[PDB]
This record gives C-alpha cells, structure tokens and sequence, in this order.
C-alpha cells in the first residue's frame, strides 16, 4: 500500500448557496473544533456577499469610466459583464437585464441585489475535502512537487426512484448472535419484526426500463487545473430534467472538494404530492453517493493507482445539518465502532470515563434543539446540579462513595437489550409496561396504565410501528450501554489531568475538545469528524443513512487503531472502509434488486459473501442513499415529534440535526443585552424602560425569554400560515421541498454579561426569516 | 358486468351459436369441431401463470406482455 484517500466515507450536505469556497463549509476533519465557537455563520450573509463583489470589482473602475465618459448599449453590458466573472453565480441575463435597466455605485448597488436575491440568507453547502495520504498505514499528506500531478475520479449516482419503499428496518428481524449495534433479542423475540417492501414506481415493469429510474453521473479533476467539474445527471435517465448530483475542483496542493447538489427535488407531474414520508412515485431528488478514487503521478514517470477498496473512497450527499453544533447521541461513527464488536464479547470492554462523557455531553446539548432535554430530563438537570456547584468531578471518581451517584444516572438510559420494563405475555411476547407510542389509528378502549418509568433518551425507534414493542424508544447501543454500565459499577479508568478539568461539564468538554485539536492522526480524525456529525439511530429510515451502516458487512475492513490520546480514549479512532464494487458505474450488479418486494429473506441470503445475493453489501453508486425517502425533503418534514396522550415529555426523533423545538433570533435579541447596555433599545424595551426597573425583575425577563422555544416547523410557511390555514402533517411534507432551505439554522452565540440571569456564556440561536 | 355482456368475444361467439340453435357442435368430442373447442378453450387465461410473459434477466422474473 503506498497511499490512501482520506476520509473512507465522505460526506457533502445540500444547500443553496453557492459551491466557492469563501460561501461554502467543510465538512468536520476534527470532531469537537468549534462546538462553541460563537463567529459561525452557517447561512450566507450580507458582508459576505458585499465582500465576494468587490473582489469583482478589484481595473474594472478604470474600464467602467472609459465608456462612462464614451457617452448603456447590449455589449458596454457584455464587457462589463466578462470582467466581473460573476457568471458562474447567476445566468448571464439576470446581470444585464438588470443593469440596461436604470456612479460605480449603482452598478454595484444592481448587482449586489441580484446576487442577495439568490443567496443572502442561503443554506451553505456543506462540502468534504478528499486527501492522499502516504502510506508505509498514513504518515503524511501527500505533497506535490512540480512535476508531479493528482487526477481524482468521482461516479456518483441516485437510485432512491428505483429502489423499493422504506417501511422499517429489515436487519430487526435478521438472526444474529448480536453486535455492539443491535441486540439478538430483538430479533429473537420478534420485538418489531422487519415487513415486506415493494417496489417505488411500481407501474415501470422489467428491469430494462427501470435502468430510466436511476441518475448517475462522474467527472475529474487533476491537480493542474482548478476549474470547477459539474456531476450532471438526468431523470428520467436516457421530458427528461438535469439533476445537479454535485462538484468537484481539486486544488494546486491535489485536495478534492466535492459540492452536493443544490437541494432540488421535483415530481415528473406537478399535480404528483409527496404525501408519504419516504416512498412518492413520480419524485426524484438530487442527493447522491459514490465511489472516489485517484491517480498519482510523479514526475520521475512513476504512477500509482489509488482504485482498490482498501484505498479508495466513497462519497455521500445528505440533507443540511441544521444545528452543525449539535452532535448526535449516537453517531454514525458509532455504528462504526459498535459494528466490529460482538454482542456477547461487550464482558470483556474496557471502560474510561472519555468513553461515556460523549453519551452525557451530547444528551445535555440536544436542551437547545428539544424540550424535553430542557425542561423534563432529569438527567440534564442533575448534570445542572452538578455544575453550579463546580462538583461535576464527582462523575469522574470511581471509588465506593461516589456509586449511588452514577448508579442513579445510569439507571434511567434504556437499556437496548430490550428486556427491562415488559410483561412476557404468556410464553412468547414481550408486552411494555412502560408509556407505549400509539398508533394514529385510534381504538376506543381504556388504555394499559404504564407501571415503570419512562427511560431515557426520550426519542422514536426501529420499532415505531408496533405499539407496545419495548423497540418504539431509542436505546444507545450495546457497546455504549456497557461504557455505561461499567461506569455506574466503578470499572473505569479516568486520569487526574481529566478530574482537574471536570469541575463542569463544559469545562470537560472543552478539554476533550483540546485533546482531539491536538491528536496527531489527522487521518483518522478526518475520517472520524465526517462521520461523528451524521446520525446513528434509530433508523425509520433516519437522515443521512440508515441501518445497513449498522453491520460490520458493508465494510471491506474495521479496525480499531488507536485511542485519542495515549492516555485518553475518546471512543477511539478506527481504519475502516466500505465494501466496494471496483467497476463502479459499470457494474453488472447496478441494476440488481428482489423482484416484486424486498424481505428480511433476500437479507439473510446476502450474509454469505460467496452467495448470489452478496452484491447487497458491495456497494455501486447510489447504493448507500437509495434507501432513503424520496424526497428527503418529505423525510425532513416526518422527523420531528410523535405525540403521545401525555403531554411530556414530548418525543422527538432526531433533533439534533433536524430540530424540534429551537430558540429563535427573535428571543436572543431579548436576552443578549444587559441593564447597562449602551443602546437605545435594550432586549426588545426602551433604554428607560429597560433601566427603570429593578435588577431582579431585567433578569427575570430576560431569563424568560431565554426560556421561549418555537417549533422548528414553524420558521418557515409549512402550511399553517393565514387565516383558515390546514397546517398538519402532510402540509409540512409537501411545503418542505420548497421550504427547507428557509428552516431556522442553529449557530451558537455569545451572551456577554449574564449577570444573574442564568444564561450561559454561549447560548445556540435558531436564524430565519 | 359490462364487459361480459358488451366486449367478451366468448359470449359473443355463443351468441351466434344460438342464434343458429347450434350450440350442440361444443358438444361434439370429434376432430370436425376441434378448430371450434380450441378456439374457445385459447382465449382463457391459463392458470399456470406461464404465457404471456418475458422473462427478466433470468434470480428470474416473470413480465407480463
Ligand atoms: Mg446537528
């Protein structure tokens, strides 16, 4: 092996702003970087685009005023219009027509609203960079001397309209010994047993004519030329629309940067509704994945192909991340990680306290994007206990005197054996005592009174669809509840370095993200940071990726490497790959599929990687995302909270990264100032208001109004606006395919004087219209 | 049923055999009225599930044409 892309699975998120780098983000390279950092501008912003134009305009001032006085005419447009190279951002006639239409400063002025039209207050694209590692195992970035050349290649594609309807998880009813990921006894014990799936688009018959269903596109870029590659495909595949399935630009240093696409979902038909949460006939959408690899050519003749899936890369494309800050409980590195063990090995873990603060710190971050985790988490306030009395260290200790206090913590998570809190209905049916998730349909009988406490996290699972089933609510996995458990029973090691750190949880925290900045396997880190944002369940079918994640199958390798630090484990970094089909595009199993429906059968005959239905697992362009709702925006809108008769605690699905209840400007710009601030309006009163009243009761109101949460799907008009409006659930699926690049985006923020209010330092905003 | 009174070739074929008080041919076993009995006995769909059909890519699938 002589070198190696990094990271093995990259991702690219959706956005409508524009794919240039100074309007763009990166995708995490180092988890935990800027998980306060309170200069974060997610959206696109004025200043930016008032910056991106007079670097248009810096020469062109000297051009204009020498037919300013040579007096406009179509081509006094046109040789304006090639000096701003601005065509790559709006169409060519959008520039003219406005400026034939009305003294540097009224061109400016012209054009600045054209292009604040299109992208101020855009979604930025989230893009991953790709890099060559050497290798000996990677050492170093690869470094280009002159003479020498990188050439990468990207095949992309979409099979989501291809593909078959995504009921639920068909892995819950696989026969297994058990993983870090998923227990035995859920499929032992049928707890949500997987259902058939037919086909998308089932009215296009035989397998020749379905090939229209899938997208697909590829290109390259070579590091002697930086212009930017469109990944430019049609549906239906050869009336017929282009579908933008990403970019990609390699820079004079050979580093890939790959755009997805510009969020843009559509039906063949208008008339065509995205009424389901996953499956809509007549749809398609621009998200992709595929398979990356390179070529390296040194000057000395020598060429290296970088093609075999234990070098090469695949990419993903994803909804946006809406709260970038707000990390997963259980990430999709955790699926990873969990995926390598198995179940009856989890005896023989070992446990830090760096491997069970990730669980606690993220299930007390998710308070800004999820009421429950805000006002009805007993865990969260313990930890807020714990903190104002800078006595968070006594997590960390491991002797006797400190086991009823992490036994009470560790009691309330749920435990993913599924076997707590049920009545076995005679044996073999496992019955929740606890508070169950009705179905819509409703059944006029007196409901079963739960007899044990709900657990924790409060959150929707594989086994939504089966009331009762102790698989509705999330449990953190296997592996991270034996972290856990071995916690509350004292077997774990911490260092008095991390104890003199821990006097609160952010304090931690920051440390922890100081021992990852500072990590120098920058390889493994990024291959870590692009997936430690996406989530890790529960999967109906989830946001980015879903369940075959999950299995140690779709990787061609998984090993643990490392921990974080010598002394400090972090839950470790991991060389990992996908299973690669290595023809790509070319495959003869890109168009494979089960027939008429999918079941947990054509499953379980893919497990044996000599058997006919293994190419499940080793995977073509757009295998990884076909499995997701078409389109996602019809998944966003159905991934928020499912009410139970309860009122709270209120489940949310995946709120970390499509969140439920948030904290918008409008409230900030309430509690952000103090009683001393010198403006004339201060937290939404007059100066003399403001200042008029007592200390106390300033305080006090600003405290309210740090309290306000708004729910996320009302940011944006999903339905509900105006007099007389429907709203309702289906409205937000089909208005979020319009709407989704206008949903609040959560960035932390400063509070610089709290005083006494108990607002923190960095408060997380929700920004929209 | 519409279709069996207005667009079923087989009603329509008894029809003329009435018509003509001549449905006692169906009757007749011999090789006079096998072009007859056959006629009648290929427009029904056979139960095998086995005509009519392309076969995808045969892990085989069954089309209809
Ligand atoms: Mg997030």
């Amino acid at each position: 092996c002589q070198y190696k892309i990094y990271p093995p699975l990259g991702i690219a998120r959706v956005g409508n702003g524009p794919a240039i780098k100074p309007l763009s983000l990166s995708t995490p390279e180092v988890p935990w970087a800027h998980l306060y950092d309170t200069n974060v501008q997610y959206l696109v912003t004025q200043q930016e685009l008032e910056q991106l134009l007079e670097e248009a305009f810096g020469n062109v001032i000297n051009e204009i005023s020498q037919i300013k006085t040579k007096l406009f005419k179509q081509e006094e447009i046109e040789t304006i219009t090639g000096l701003l190279g601005l065509s790559h951002l709006v169409p060519q006639q959008q520039l003219s027509r406005s400026l034939d239409n009305l003294i540097v400063q009224q061109i400016k002025g012209a054009l600045l609203k054209v292009l604040s039209d299109h992208y101020l207050h855009a979604v930025k694209k989230q893009a991953q960079n790709f890099y060559i590692y050497k290798c000996d195992n990677p050492v170093e970035k690869l470094k280009l001397t002159d003479g020498d050349k990188v050439t990468w290649r990207v095949e992309v594609a979409n099979k989501k309209s291809f593909w078959y309807d995504y009921n639920n998880a068909l892995d819950l009813s696989l026969h297994t010994q058990g993983s870090g990921n998923l227990s035995k006894n859920v499929s032992k014990h049928r707890l949500a047993p997987a259902m058939t799936a037919k086909r998308r688009n089932p009215n296009v018959i035989t397998n020749s004519l379905r090939k229209q269903l899938v997208i697909s596109s590829q290109g390259s870029v070579s590091s002697d030329n930086n212009t930017q590659v469109p990944l430019r495909g049609k549906f239906p595949a050869n009336e017929r629309h282009n579908v933008l399935q990403g970019s990609i630009e390699c820079d004079n240093e050979g580093v890939l940067r790959f755009y997805a696409g510009n969020g843009i979902s559509q039906a063949l038909s208008p008339s065509s509704l995205n009424t389901d949460f996953a499956d809509n006939s007549n749809w398609f959408d621009d998200i992709c994945d595929g398979r990356v690899t390179a070529v390296v050519e040194l000057k000395n003749g020598d060429t290296f192909e970088i093609q075999d899936e234990q070098s090469s890369a695949w990419v993903a494309t994803t909804p946006p991340d809406y709260a970038p800050q707000i990390e997963p409980i259980v990430t999709m590195y955790d699926m990873v990680s969990g995926a390598a063990l198995k179940e009856q090995d989890l005896d023989n873990l070992t446990t830090q306290f760096s491997d069970v603060f990730p669980i606690l710190y993220r299930l007390y971050r998710m308070q800004w994007v999820n009421q429950a985790d805000f006002t009805d988490n007993a865990v969260n306030t313990q930890i807020r206990e714990l903190n104002s009395e800078l006595g968070f260290a006594q997590l960390l200790d491991n002797s006797a005197s400190a086991k009823s206090l992490r036994e009470g913590i560790f009691n309330q998570f749920r435990n993913p054996l599924f076997d707590q809190d049920i009545d076995v209905d005679d044996p073999n049916e496992w019955v929740s005592n606890s508070r169950i998730i009705p179905s819509k349909d409703e059944t006029n009988i007196a409901a079963k009174p739960a007899t044990s406490s709900l657990k924790l996290p409060f959150y929707p699972n594989d086994g939504i669809d089966y009331p009762g089933s102790p698989v509705q609510w999330f449990a953190i996995p296997p592996f991270m509840y034996q972290h856990l458990q071995n916690w509350a029973a004292g077997d774990f090691s911490v260092t008095q370095v991390e104890k003199e750190s821990a006097n609160t949880i952010e304090e931690l925290g920051l440390f922890y993200s100081e021992q990852f900045k500072n990590s120098p396997n920058s390889a493994l880190l990024c291959a870590r940071g692009a997936l430690d944002a996406l989530y890790g369940g529960g999967f109906h079918p989830g946001v980015e990726l879903t369940w075959p994640m999950r299995h140690n199958l779709i990787y061609s390798q998984n090993d643990y490497v490392s921990s974080v630090t010598p002394e400090i484990n972090l839950l470790g970094l991991r060389e990992f790959r996908l299973k690669q089909d290595l023809q790509g595009l070319n495959s003869p199993n890109m168009y494979q599929d089960f027939g008429h429906v999918i079941a947990v059968d054509n499953v379980t005959a893919s497990i044996d990687p000599n058997s006919d239905a293994a190419w499940l697992w080793r995977s073509t362009p757009g295998d990884l995302t076909k499995w997701m709702g078409i389109p996602w925006q019809s998944d966003a809108a159905s991934c928020q909270a499912v009410y139970t008769p309860e009122d709270f605690p209120i489940p949310s699905w995946w709120a970390a990264n499509l969140p439920v209840h948030v904290l918008p400007l409008a409230r900030y710009n309430k509690f952000k100032d103090s009683q001393s601030a010198d403006l004339p309006e201060i937290n939404g009163m007059t100066h003399s208001i403001a200042q008029g009243m007592s200390e106390e009761t300033f305080e006090h109101l600003r405290l309210e109004q740090f309290s306000q949460r708004l729910d996320w799907l009302h940011t944006a008009d999903l339905g509900f606006v105006g007099y007389a409006a429907e709203g309702g659930y289906t409205n937000g699926l089909i208005q979020m395919v319009s709407q989704w690049k206008n949903m609040a985006m959560v960035m932390a923020r400063p509070v610089e004087n709290p005083g006494s209010s108990g607002i923190p330092n960095v408060v997380y905003v929700a920004y929209s219209q | 049923n519409q279709a069996d009174f207005t667009d079923n070739a087989v009603n329509t074929q008894i029809r003329e055999l009435n018509s003509e008080l001549g449905f006692a041919q169906l009757l007749d076993n011999s090789a006079s009225a096998k072009s007859l009995r056959e006629g009648i006995f290929n427009q029904f769909r056979n139960p095998l599930f086995d005509q009519d059909i392309d076969v995808d890519d045969p892990s085989n699938e069954w089309v209809s044409n």
